[PDB]
This record gives C-alpha cells, structure tokens and sequence, in this order.
C-alpha cells in the first residue's frame, strides 16, 4: 500500500542548509551503506538489484549471477539474469564526492 | 580516513528535485533509479506515469507497482544531515498532538 | 586471483574490532585459508558450559562458494555427526556470497539451540529429540561434561 498518512498529505519540505556547515564523516558513519555486502570493500560500480534496492560491486554481482544462486545475496529475492540489475551512476557519484578514488 | 565535506557539496545527493529538500522516506523508481521523497512521488504518480527525471515510463498502466521505499539512501541523508532526523521525527509529534 | 584472501582477511580485520559473542575463529597458523574456530555451549541449551572447536576451510574461489566447515569436538546433536559434519542450509544449498565466518558462527550457535530434526544427520536422535525432550537434553549434557568440558 502506498496511501499517505494523514500527515504525509501535508508535509512540507525540508529545507537545505545552505550555509559553510561543514560535515564530519567518520570511517564508520556511512560504513553499512557504502560497502559492498559480497566483497566487504566499498562501493565499485554500483549495481542495483530492481525488486529490493540493494547494491553490489558490478563484478562482485555479476560474479555471483554466474556461480550459479539466482538469489539477491542480502535477501534472497528472485533474480532471473544481470537484466533484473541497473547500473547505480548516482550511487557512484555520491562515493566519488566523498572519497575521490 | 575520516573526511570533512562542505554540506552544499553533499546537497545534491541527498536532495528531491520535485520538493527542492532533502529526500524523507525516500522512495525510488526500479525502472531508472531516481528517487524523490515518498509523499512527492507518490502524488506526482498519480497524473503522470513517467520519471520526472529522466521521462522514461515507470509502468504500462501503475506506476506504483514500480518504485520501492530505498532505506539505504534514507539511512545516508539522516545520518549526513546534522538534525534532519530528529527535525522530522519532531514534525510529526507536534502534529500527532494537534490531531 | 588473491581476490579471496583479501575477502577472507578483512573478515579477519572485522572479527577483531567486533568480537563475536560466545565464539572466535582466526587461522590456524600461516595459512589464511585454514582457520579454527571456538564455540562455547549456548546457555539456552545441554551444550551449555561446553566448548566446542571447529575446523574452517576456505576454498580458492571464497565467497562465491562456501567454506568448509565442521566440528573437531565431539557432540550429541541431530545435525552433527560423528565426523563433525554439519547439516546446515547455508553451508551447502543457501550459501550466499554476502555471507560471513562470522554468521556462519552465529548460525550454527542458533542450531545448537534449536536443532533441526526434520533434516538429520543422525535419525536417533532427531527421533530421541521430536520424542523425549528430556532424554535429548539429559544424554546431550552428558556428552558435554564428557567431552567439551
Ligand atoms: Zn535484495
Ligand atoms: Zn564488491
Ligand atoms: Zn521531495
Ligand atoms: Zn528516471
């Protein structure tokens, strides 16, 4: 079900913050969402299982798809072929502006 | 290892074009893999069946059918965000109060 | 490919900072690919007080297969044979690449709680643990006290 709650239909936005704040990213802050669950290395890549949004190195999934289990590796969700993954650029983007590699 | 980032260098990851704030439940298109806000795409789905983004159609005939709730990027903007969360989680107390 | 070695060594690197609860596991000696493990008796079981060791071996291409796993310490339980063999899901059919010693760990400690009768390895005693619970943990203490204490 999609339907909005009753503050949902009204909620307004969050605003940026638009001014020198400075952010601290610590080794561990962003550790679960940017490693790779299959190589344990951060993010390369990225490639986005469609069903259940979950994100693999390009090569650790593909790797995966062709030993065999057509499972997503973090939930087990039905994979027919590479066809039900998309490249994540934005995902890659967001790595790239935080550690520049 | 640990880094130090401008905020307005992060804000266009972690912003949704159609509300012009930061992404709240973030929710994105498996067809393209843009996101928006829940509530944003959800409303914007139910007059037009295509990425408002990229144009690329979300659904023959249900969009919803084709976008997920993306915890992963949700996770990312409320822990970047000094604030956001509690904000948020603040916004709708003092509503649930008034209801 | 070395790609194996570096997956295995930053679970080395995890493991450290973040001990898991109630066991260890680390290699053998100079060779990251043969690891031993430790498990201690849950307390939600006959085992309890018990510490029971594992043998680990990884293969080449770890983690796109699963590692080989099995007890070197003697134990009273539907699962486990006299061997060490490990009847689990996850080790053989429901491996996952995203899959870690770690949790392997955390899995088996789970089974050693609630055995899984329904898939034995070895029948008389699924059959004594489905049948008489109290026979199970009495038989299953003793072996403990026996030979994992
Ligand atoms: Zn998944
Ligand atoms: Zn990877
Ligand atoms: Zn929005
Ligand atoms: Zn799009």
């Amino acid at each position: 079900t999609w339907e909005l709650s009753l503050y949902e239909l009204q909620r307004t936005p969050q605003e940026a913050i638009t001014d020198g704040l400075e952010i601290v990213v610590s080794p561990r802050s962003l550790h679960s969402e940017l490693m790779c669950p299959i190589c344990l290395d951060m993010l390369k890549n990225t490639m986005t299982t469609k069903e259940c949004l979950h994100r693999f190195c390009a090569d650790c999934i593909i790797t995966a798809l062709r030993s065999g289990n057509k499972e997503c590796p973090t939930c087990r969700k039905k994979l027919v072929s590479k066809r039900s993954l998309r490249p994540d650029p934005n995902f890659d983007a967001l790595i790239s502006k935080i550690y520049p590699s | 290892r640990t880094t130090r980032i401008k905020i307005t260098e992060l804000n266009p990851h972690l912003m949704c074009v159609l509300c012009g704030g930061y992404f709240i439940d973030a929710t994105t298109i498996i067809e393209c893999l843009h996101s928006f806000c829940k509530t944003c795409i959800v409303r914007y789905l139910e007059t037009s069946k295509y990425c408002p983004i990229c144009d690329v159609q979300v659904h023959k005939t249900r969009p919803l059918l084709n976008i997920r709730s993306d915890k992963t990027l949700q996770d990312i903007v409320y822990k970047l965000v000094p604030g956001l969360f509690k904000n948020e989680m603040k916004r709708r107390r003092d509503f649930y109060a008034a209801h | 490919l070395g790609s194996a070695l570096k997956r295995i060594n930053k679970e080395l690197s995890d493991l450290a900072r973040d001990p898991p609860a109630q066991c260890s596991a680390g290699p053998v000696g100079d060779d990251m690919f043969h690891w031993q493990a430790t498990i201690m008796g849950p307390n939600d079981s006959p085992y309890q007080g018990g510490v029971f060791f594992l043998t680990i071996h990884f293969p080449t291409d770890y983690p796109f297969k699963p590692p080989k796993v099995a007890f070197t310490t003697r134990i009273y339980h539907p699962n486990i044979n006299s061997n060490g063999s490990i009847c689990l899901d996850i080790l053989r059919s429901q491996w996952s690449p995203a899959l870690t010693i770690s949790k392997v760990l955390l899995s088996i400690c789970s089974l050693l709680c609630d055995p899984n009768p329904d898939d034995p390895l070895v029948p008389e005693i699924a059959r004594i643990y489905k049948t008489d619970r109290d026979k199970y943990n009495r038989i299953s203490r003793e072996w403990t006290q026996k030979y994992a204490m």
